[PDB]
């Protein structure tokens, strides 16, 4: 100069739709897609989840019994600041993946209380959650199939953003790359059936393979492509997707299993006494349990980043105007 | 493991190396001659045709592409090593730049060498306007000469001191770093290469008449701080304390000239060791030293031949 | 469940492999290519998403592993 | 306790396979990149971040070896 | 897969060695040459597609072990 | 039980192994660190905490065999 | 059928492990020659035709150990 | 505990490999820290607090090796 | 072959290492001494035959078991 | 003892494994730390009762084994 | 044919040891030497002699087995 | 030993381990220090005796076995 | 060949070790020493013959198990 | 020979462990020191006796087990 919780971060990413650069689509979607999963891979319990609220009220409320915080409004700090201040469209979403995070928590607790759906205590007299037994290979299958499926929503999302970025910056070069390899895709789907049915496909879409197999090529052969052998490669971002969602469960069921050695037993097995001569560790629990979730979410965003840098929607990738995404996405 | 790509190809390269009967036919050739025999050998074939200067300029641009752009090429120990040798001429860069800067003397009145950094980091670097600025163009591309200047600066930002404050430093920090690369010969080297600073920088500060403290270089094994002292009190009897050392020969002598010409043989002959290295870089550096060693002397030879000069006054500074 | 017939230990015991030596392989694969990356991204920010991506790819051989783990499981 | 026969041995034996080799995996990993993440910190106080990102991705296999083991387990 | 009976054991575990061995062979081959490849992008910028076109070759080693692995499978 | 089942024994070579192959992993993965802190960590005493903090994932590793070690245990 | 012989078990075996252990030795081959590759193309644009056929060979090491496959299992 | 049974014999054998496994995963990590701590008298005296600590990390390994012995011999 | 005879499987398992071990010994022995092998030719034209020349040498460990297996082969 | 007891010969194994083990691990920890260690005594005799207390660290882990070896034996 | 016994079955073993270990010894030593030599031939013929007799010597190890190899089989 | 009770023979096969896998770390750790070694003299002539003292250490794991093995020799 | 032996299959399995185990050693030995033998054309003319001798040295270690091979042998 | 002879053969398995596996240590202490050794005849004429001092030295280890051999020796 001379609902609303998903409008909010989203409602400034409006403007940031707007910035242009070609017909495709720019920047923005990343902070509306995320959330349910972000949320959802924390499936906790009593003592893993349902007490991250207490951290989300030290940061609206605070602590006093140890050193020193005041205001997170007033971000003071040992090493910026400035930033707390900013962040708050975070503390909102973070204020948020708590509550969320431990709702599906507690999702996790239906299906570990109530006597008739598991051996499970309805409510005992140690606590919920109990002689845990999602962990149980087939109710455990189910939860690791769960994961399966978000990933598969992935692989539609890239692409189908590819054949767009052809379309709308209107490179037959993007259109049919993006486009091309869909070719492929029902023969895929034959494939991974006939093992998922263990029967479908196939076998009985595998003749069905025969000719999807080479529709695939067609328009990968229009742009003439000697750059063809990169389809192999390709093969190994769909299954990706599943490993990272299915750890994603798996290290988090792992987690709610941890306070059965956390809170029902560790040493001795853990009554209401020797319990809380777990107790000895218990507080200890919650402080490792902080270190290991700051790990969790970054595999989504890693995830996500496959996609969006595979240019899926975003013009920041390795440079290119618009910035590196950790600093992007935030407001 | 592997140096076996760098070995192959620095073999191919030493093919290219003359002669020593070629120093000494040099000797009492014309300058004409000097041109025909220069330009029959490798620095020769980008030799910018009659007179010295042009001598002079191939035998950089020779060495600039024949050891300019080796570092870049994986980036293991001793890729690091290339780096720091090309690093040593960047250094000078740095200090006339900021001698140039400093003493109000415009962008114009530089030149420098290959290396590292090169042109337009030069050219930044220049540009940059503060002595902060001039450390942060230096972060650019991250060295131990970055963090030289960066930690020079903290007390002070004017030429001189942050010169020598920083060379002491560097020489201090290249001496870590050398610790973290491991190659014993070059370990031993630095050793003897902080030894051979310290007699010269002793020798040329000597009658200064002062304490070795203010600036006893540091990793000294035939040198001390009370050496350094001595000698810079007049004592030419700490070469004298040289007996079996490699520094041998430097025993009898009382002038700094003789000094230094019995230390860069002394080196040589400890960096033409290497040879054969199995990590290359003994090799590389020693095919490095022994370009050096030929090209001083192709330029001094070249003088005797261009201003007619005696055979007599080369013929002491020819052989090692 | 519990006691089997003849089959089940020889599956089980050589699915361990599938997975382990995949996954191992993997770790040291991430090791050379992951040392790389690190003085890239200081002095090239750039190539950053680059780098960020290298450390993906072996990871896939991984995923191959689990799979034949599971497909012995899915008729027994 | 609860017992079966040589065949539940078997299963139980390879399933630690998978999870040790893995970890050892994870380690290797780890080792050269950590070393190599190291510097941005040093330099860096801003930077931080970075180092501790890379940190992370090679632990992922301890995860898949305990996938693999669960599903043995459950069955066991 | 399947229940009881030597056989379907015997077929099961060079399944798995085919899988594990040359998923871990594919990783140590990316892993040196991606290693190489941090510079590449710099080398040219151009050079960047020819690092990604160098990675294909090793990557086969994996492929060869489910072909064979499939060959054990299919029997029943 | 306490001369029980065939199992207990053959589960219980295994047992060790668990221990053994996530400490070595662990192992490796603080030797590189903390060898590669060293002069940044001895120039910054208010580091004191970044060290300390730094160190961590990895460790997670020996946590997973009393996990697994745990389990075994009731069965024992 | 519902036992295989301990002569099928043989034959069995042995074959994934000469694929793997030969597609280690051809990974490790390529891994050396693609990562010096990643220099030499980058200068020697001249090399270009000549390196488009010189680095294919190692992969043959595999194809012995499928040979050797063909004739060992289409009899169990 | 007697002189007993081969189940038995095996748990007295597997109490070993816990031992000896995470023990050389301790060494393997105090190698690398131990090969820079050479040069500690010279780098800095005021380390001699940090030096205290460093070396004492990977220890943890062994401990856990113990306790299981220690409740093995009391389920012999 | 098939369910049959139990000598042919027992010869026919300890040919393998001859050829698998050997094998892997030529990928690693081609690694380094072709690593020398493309700077020379990177650089020269004239090396395109040194080079050739040279690069041979390894693949005769491989032929060791192959010869062992063509008398063997058969019994089978 | 004659023909020995059946416990005796398990434990007779099991114990050696535990020494052995954490031996292999004690003689790569010493050898990075020898080939560190020469420059240190050639600056200072004197620092060597520090040096002393600094060296010791590997030795540990053969020890251990020893220990299994004396609980389980003493049954001849 | 054959229908031969145990004898046959476990000198195949040593048999396939002794070769193998050595062909991959013999590969590792020629290796370094292998790479080494090749920038001299470039120069010099009157380094041929060193390079034609120099790569030989490590060779002589995968000799001892075969001749006893030669004797061994025709019964093996 | 004699040429009767199986288990004598066991007592020392497993004795025979602790010598070798001793004997195996001793090798490696002799070759580092071994190697620092040959400078030692030049470091000083007084010091070629430091070295050759350091040198002797990781050696000691097996001397003390001679002692034991002499302690068991008899109880056989 | 000709008649097995159970005995003989213990016998077997000692002898393979001593010729296998030292083969590998002997190639390692030789490529890092033959490499000071190639260091030697420029160190010396002098040298020479000891270049050879330098190569000549570990080959030895095979030999001592063809020796123990020898009293072992004769069981065919 | 026949079975009651499986102690001649027990003991005749442990005598090769000793020998085997500190041959395999023998050539890796040779492969650095060798290496190392060039540089004595450089350093001294006289120190080619100290080169005489560097050869010798792992293969002690091997004479352990013949020297263990010896004192029970002949009831096999």
């Amino acid at each position: 100069v001379y609902n609303p919780p998903w409008a909010k971060p989203f409602e400034l990413l409006v403007s940031f739709l707007n910035t242009p650069k070609y017909g495709t689509f720019d920047p923005t979607p990343v902070v509306p897609v995320f959330f349910p999963f972000w949320f959802g891979m924390i499936v906790g319990d009593i003592g893993y989840a349902l007490l991250f609220y207490l951290v989300g009220r030290w940061l609206s409320g605070y602590v006093k019994r140890n050193e020193p915080l005041v205001i997170d409004l007033f971000a003071l700090k040992l090493k910026p600041q400035v930033i707390g201040k900013l962040v708050h469209i975070l503390n909102w979403m973070v204020f948020w993946t708590v509550v969320w995070g431990v709702i599906y928590g507690e999702f996790f607790g239906t299906f570990l209380e109530h006597l008739g759906v598991f051996g499970t205590p309805e409510h005992p007299g140690l606590i919920p959650i109990l002689i845990h037994r999602i962990d149980t290979a087939k109710t455990a299958n189910l939860l690791i199939l769960l994961s399966v499926a978000f990933g598969v929503v992935l692989v539609f999302f890239g692409l189908a953003l590819r054949a767009y970025l052809g379309l709308k910056h209107r490179h037959m070069a993007h259109f049919w790359e993006g486009v091309g390899y869909l070719g492929g895709l029902v023969g895929v789907l034959a494939l991974a059936a006939s093992y998922l049915g263990n029967l479908q496909a196939g076998w009985l879409q595998g003749l069905m393979y025969l000719g999807f197999g080479v529709f695939l090529l067609a328009v990968l052969m229009s742009r003439i492509w000697l750059m063809i052998p990169e389809i192999f490669t390709q093969a190994g971002h769909i299954l990706s997707h599943i490993r990272i969602y299915a750890v994603g469960a798996a290290g988090g069921i792992l987690a709610g299993l941890l306070t059965d050695v956390g809170f029902a037993l560790a040493e001795r097995l853990g009554l209401l006494g020797v319990l809380l001569g777990l107790l000895v560790a218990g507080v200890l629990h919650l402080l490792i349990l902080l270190l290991t979730t700051l790990g969790h979410m970054l595999q989504p965003i890693r995830l996500l980043w496959v996609e969006f840098f595979t240019k899926f929607g975003f013009y920041e990738e390795n440079g290119r105007p618009y910035r590196p995404f950790k600093s992007v996405r935030e407001a | 493991d592997d140096f076996a790509y760098l070995n192959a190809r620095v073999r191919v390269r030493r093919g290219t190396l003359l002669k020593e009967s070629f120093f000494q036919e040099a000797l009492d050739l014309s300058f004409a001659d000097f041109l025909r025999l220069l330009s029959e050998t490798v620095y020769g074939g980008e030799l910018a045709g009659q007179g010295l200067p042009d001598v002079d300029r191939a035998v950089l641009r020779t060495q600039a592409k024949l050891v300019g752009d080796l570092p870049r090429l994986v980036t293991g120990e001793a890729r690091e090593a290339v780096r720091l040798l090309l690093l040593r001429n960047d250094l000078h860069n740095l200090q006339a730049l900021l001698r140039a800067k400093a003493t109000g003397r415009p962008f114009e009145e530089v030149l420098l060498l290959p290396g590292t950094l090169r042109e337009e980091v030069w050219r930044q670097a220049y540009e940059a306007q503060d002595p902060a600025g001039m450390a942060q163009v230096l972060a650019v591309p991250g060295h131990p000469l970055a963090r030289a200047l960066r930690a020079v600066l903290r007390e002070t930002q004017d030429l001189a001191r942050v010169e020598a404050l920083l060379a002491k430093r560097f020489f201090e920090d290249v001496a870590k770093a050398a610790k973290g690369l491991d190659q014993p010969a070059l370990r031993d080297y630095l050793a003897l290469e902080v030894d051979a600073e310290n007699l010269r920088t002793a020798f040329k500060l000597q009658g200064s008449g002062l304490a070795p403290d203010a600036f006893f270089l540091k990793g000294g094994r035939f040198v001390d701080r009370v050496r350094f002292a001595r000698l810079m009190e007049g004592d030419y009897a700490v070469l004298d304390e040289l007996s079996g050392t490699p520094f041998s020969g430097l025993s009898g002598v009382r002038d700094l000239k003789a000094l230094e010409r019995g230390l860069r043989c002394v080196l040589l002959k400890e960096a033409k060791k290497g040879v054969q290295d199995p990590l290359g870089v003994g090799l590389v550096l020693a095919y490095v030293k022994e370009r050096e060693w030929e090209a001083v002397r192709l330029r001094l030879l070249a003088r005797r031949a261009y201003f007619g000069l005696p055979r007599a006054q080369v013929e002491e500074e020819v052989v090692c | 469940a519990a006691s089997g017939g003849l089959d089940r230990g020889l599956i089980a015991v050589g699915m361990g492999l599938a997975v382990g030596l995949a996954a191992l392989g993997t770790g040291v694969a991430q090791a050379r290519i992951g040392a790389a990356g690190v003085g890239a991204i200081a002095e090239d920010r750039s190539n950053f998403g680059t780098a960020l991506i290298f450390l993906l790819l072996p990871e896939t051989l991984v995923i191959f592993g689990l799979l034949i783990a599971f497909i012995l499981n899915g008729r027994l």
